[PDB]
């Protein structure tokens, strides 16, 4: 019922149409820490622990 | 903040957790005290007789 059926005059018919998406994606800020004091070294039993 | 804390006073430093503890607490100096033989002053006063 759709076919682009085409007589043999022509004419405006069968007009078609064309679409686009557009995609996106962003960044995020990440981090984290710890702290420490030089008794905690120094005094500590392991030297390997930092 | 990573503390070292006391760990002899029962204050133990913020990496040890509840089944763990320092494993060197203090130093140990092996020279150990120790007193002199009190004097004698009445042993060599004696002469001695063979039995």
């Amino acid at each position: 019922s759709k076919l682009p059926l085409l007589t043999e005059n022509g004419g405006r018919v069968n007009r078609v149409g064309f679409t686009r998406i557009a995609r996106e994606g962003s960044i995020h800020k990440f981090g984290f820490f710890y702290e420490f004091t030089q008794e905690s070294i120094d005094f500590d039993s392991d030297d390997g622990l930092m | 903040m990573l503390n070292y804390n006391a760990p002899t006073d029962g204050q133990k430093s913020s990496i040890d957790g509840a089944n763990s503890d320092q494993m060197q607490t203090f130093f140990w100096l092996k020279k150990a005290i120790i007193t002199a033989r009190k004097e004698q002053y009445f042993m060599p006063l004696a002469s001695v007789t063979n039995m």
